[PDB]
């Protein structure tokens, strides 16, 4: 059934796609503002000890919402708050209460606003909350590790999380493909090995097919210390992630 | 909500009530689950969020259809297809001579088809018990109550609270495993299967330890040979008495050779080796499956 | 200039307006026969109120799409059709019959409020997507490729296309463009002995080979028309407005 | 409707009002068209039905976006993108100066792109007049008010009644033709084009016959050579005066040689009248830009 599930996740990731160019059609907000929002959601997740999956789901919800709704810069954070609340309810065993989400916004929004935005996002997403994520595909790929290596897993997760910050270029890749590039790049950085044949058979993705995404991801990895948004680097220098954000990236992938 | 005539209350819950209702314009008979929305403190409950979002991905004849979501001001209604009663009441009604075996086989076949579909769509039900299983007059049975159900594209963390009433809870959960697997649904179905055959709960435990020991007394105390890893599990104690596995011919007398084989595979201790819903459907037990209609006392 | 773009756009939209082919099986209380009776009755109502043929076709498209996602009891099937005809009239007619007229034709089996509430429900269920392509629209487009025009051919094509509305089996599984193509060829062959023209092959991309399955069914419907339990369309098309084309004898074979 | 704050009334109609509104959750400024539902007598008006169903097929930058339909108990609201004013008021505001020619060219270019899209999607607008055309501060112009619009996969029958205010009505309609064609939208746009250039309605008729005659006086009384079939049309009379066609250089003085050629093809008598698509390829637009208007708000 692990094959059935990968197959089903591959089907659903093509359907949960947001519009790649939505930010151009958006009058008041920009990629930078989105970057700031997502970085903030990482902090909130650390503050409330939320699962990584909750973060990925929330960002998926935000991109799909913004693909069909114009939002003013002063309401962008209300969208993110409601998205994180909904993602927590879907994914967490016990989510933070609504009052908690109102307080991380420094009382910029009211309980009523947040609860009304929750309703609006559910309407706009048509209750389709079980979206595939980079996280889910990474988790499935990790079962093809010969043998398991926690430093590789942490770095793969780190790179996958960095992809959430920059709509350009990562909105135009499928989660399964971003996951594949993150796995290879982490595997290559820690152990010197490459995208294994077992995953080639499972996913049908070659190292050739991952190359475009891989080159973007590698470039993001090299520039991570210079990025204006730093919450993910800070998070991944923790012991729980084996300080993988302090590891040096490869200068070349030799593809 | 204007086009619905309330017929009667048919169910009470935590977050709200279930009514039998009628669409005034089309005549469709429906089950309406009303959810009152506390709009100061909580918003839309996690149970509704999961049950709506997962169920609308699950169109199958053996899974209760969600027909509509009427989401408004301070109320959320879920509109479902209407079925006629749950399996628990049907079991009680059939106490003075059992559910006929052909109907039991039918019901288990359908339930495994419903489950196989869930699992292929990465959904764990987590709360399969007879009162969450709905039947109709034409011989259909379907999975219902997906409030505790969860997507497992990422492995689902077990909790220390809340769910699967104790009697249908799997040994790995009792022994404090960290993640659920699809095996827990199969376990519960095994218990329900046996309960139909024998007319009694297989493992009616009064507590967690008592639940475990009733399983041990019937199936034998598990060891590292039968279940590699048992002795390292959080809530495993070496103090556990060591009982012997007893004959299935005495646990489920009325079952034939094939029936016992399937049940033993569904109640296998090691979750990795417990039979999948798909594999169970290919079992010789189901080679002569029919679809009898029951006689419900409505 | 624009009749290529419009044909192209209609071909795109007819794939999207498809109802579920097998919806009647998943429907507990109603059947194809009951649908046949409903559609035949809608033909009468169109004749009674002098409604355009397009209005009929739209109404049927609305009914099939509604019934593709909604369970209806036999006693409410006619209310669905009434609301559908009402909406189709509003969309297509220059001035539609008032609501009281639609209540009239149902012999007071339903109320004004019921009809207006069902109108709201059908608009919701169809999500206001009322501009559906029909066999009528594609026939109209194909008639512009007649060398030269022949009103008897046009009337017979329209007659056959209208007969296709009555029987969900087998006509639900064909696109309007395809049913239109078969109706045009069959009418053209019956009246003038000619075949699906090369100009239409280029325009539509359909060959006489590709139309064959639908042609087969349509020819069989045409042969059996006098025996069909529903007769409103035959009666309609024996009028002088339609050159009495429903009396033209069909060929016994098609020679394909 | 709970998430919408009514800002002000910006428009009054037959079936209801148009308000400027603000989404309280997103901050999006919108136009809300309210339709009161008489739920005893009529139900959803035909105007709303056509307007909703046709407009949601028409996503184009020069056609006003329908954002949402909030359909409830006894009210129907259409939610649209918000624009800043109509072309009529902009024309009135520009009386002591004219709309500059580059902005006129821009506006006509965009209106034709909007119209071409409508026509390629088998939609006839049928009511193109300056107050149904909406502009913004960025230099965009869009088609609005699709209440009279019609799908024409089957030819659209002419009315006795209700239509295109007299001044933008095409000759075939006045002469009682049986079916509309896309030419009627092109005719109206020609009239609007000339009006922008000259600062006056091209054909301000007081009546149907007066409207026809004003067209005849400018363009010449049509005959069978200019328009094969005219003399057989229902409302044609042989008693019609025979006026001569006058120079376009005197009808639209400020226009150059290319502008005159485009307008004459848009005002062609035989509905041989230029298509929107063909008009977009006209050398008149070979230097079109997108200037911003001085909107006196
Ligand atoms: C304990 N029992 C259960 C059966 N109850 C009952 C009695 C008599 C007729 C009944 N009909 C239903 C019913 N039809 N459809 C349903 C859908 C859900 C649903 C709700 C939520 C989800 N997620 C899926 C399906 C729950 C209950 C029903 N339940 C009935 C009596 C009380
Ligand atoms: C007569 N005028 C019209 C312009 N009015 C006006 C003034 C100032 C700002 C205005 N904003 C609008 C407007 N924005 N979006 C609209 C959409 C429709 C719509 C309505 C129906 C359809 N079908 C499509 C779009 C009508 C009007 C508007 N109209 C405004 C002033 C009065």
């Amino acid at each position: 059934y692990h094959e059935d599930i990968h197959t089903y996740l591959r089907e659903m990731e093509v359907k949960c796609k947001p519009k790649v160019g939505y930010m151009k059609k958006q009058p008041d907000i920009t990629n930078s503002m989105r970057a700031i929002l997502v970085d903030w959601l990482v902090e909130v997740g650390e503050e409330y000890k939320l699962q990584n999956e909750t973060l990925h789901l929330a960002v998926n919800y935000i991109d799909r919402f913004l693909s069909s709704m114009s939002v003013l810069r002063g309401k962008l954070q209300l969208v993110g708050t409601a998205a994180m609340l909904l993602a927590s309810k879907f994914e967490e065993i016990y989510p933070p209460e609504v009052a908690e989400f109102v307080y991380i916004t420094d009382d910029t929004y009211t309980k009523k606003q947040v609860l009304r935005m929750e309703h609006l996002v559910l309407k706009v997403l048509t209750f389709d909350l079980a979206a595939p994520t980079v996280n889910q595909f990474l988790t499935q790929y990790f079962l093809h590790q010969q043998p398991a290596n926690c430093k590789v897993e942490s770095l793969a997760m780190f790179l996958g999380e960095l992809s959430l910050i920059d709509a350009d270029p990562y909105l135009k890749y499928l989660p399964s493909v971003i996951a594949g590039a993150a796995f290879h790049l982490a595997l290559y950085t820690v152990t010197g090995q490459s995208w294994p044949e077992s995953l080639i058979r499972k996913t049908g993705y070659t190292l050739e097919s991952l190359k475009p995404c891989l080159m973007d991801l590698h470039q993001t990895y090299l520039k991570a210390p210079q990025h204006a948004q730093q919450s993910i680097r800070e998070k991944y220098k923790n012991s729980k992630y084996h300080g993988v954000s302090l590891l040096n990236p490869p200068e070349t992938l030799n593809l | 909500m204007e086009n619905f005539q309330k017929v009667e209350k048919i169910g009470e819950g935590t977050y709200g009530v279930v009514y039998k209702a009628r669409n005034k314009l089309t005549g469709e008979v429906v089950a309406l689950k009303k959810i009152r929305l506390d709009t100061e403190t909580e918003g839309v409950p996690s149970t509704a969020i999961r049950e709506i979002s997962l169920l609308k991905e699950l169109n199958h004849p053996n899974i209760v259809k969600l027909l509509d979501v009427i989401h408004t001001e301070n109320k959320l209604y879920l509109v479902f297809e209407f079925l006629h009663q749950d399996l628990k009441k049907f079991m009680d009604a059939s106490a003075l001579t059992g559910i006929p075996l052909p109907l039991i086989k039918s019901y288990l076949f359908q339930l495994l088809q419903g489950l196989a579909f869930c699992h292929s769509h990465r959904v764990l039900h987590r709360d399969l018990k007879p009162q969450n299983l709905l039947i109709n007059t034409e011989g259909a049975i379907k999975l219902a109550d997906f409030g505790l159900a969860r997507a497992f594209g990422v492995p689902v963390r077990t909790y220390t609270h809340e769910v699967v009433t104790l009697w249908y809870r799997a040994p790995e959960i009792l022994l404090g495993c960290k993640y659920y697997s699809t095996a827990v649904d199969i376990w519960s179905l095994g218990c329900i299967f046996a309960e139909m055959v024998t007319r009694r709960a297989l493992f009616p435990g009064d507590s967690e330890i008592d639940q475990l020991f009733r399983i041990f007394r019937t199936l034998g105390t598990p060891d590292e040979v039968v279940w590699p890893g048992v002795t390292s599990m959080p809530d495993y104690k070496p103090s556990f008495p060591k009982w012997a596995r007893q004959d299935f011919s005495k646990v489920v007398p009325p079952l034939d050779e094939d029936g016992r084989s399937l049940l033993s595979q569904m109640l296998h201790y090691d979750p990795n080796k417990r039979i999948s819903a798909k594999a169970a459907l290919a079992h010789p037990f189901f080679q002569d499956v029919t679809k009898p209609v029951p006689h419900l006392r409505l």
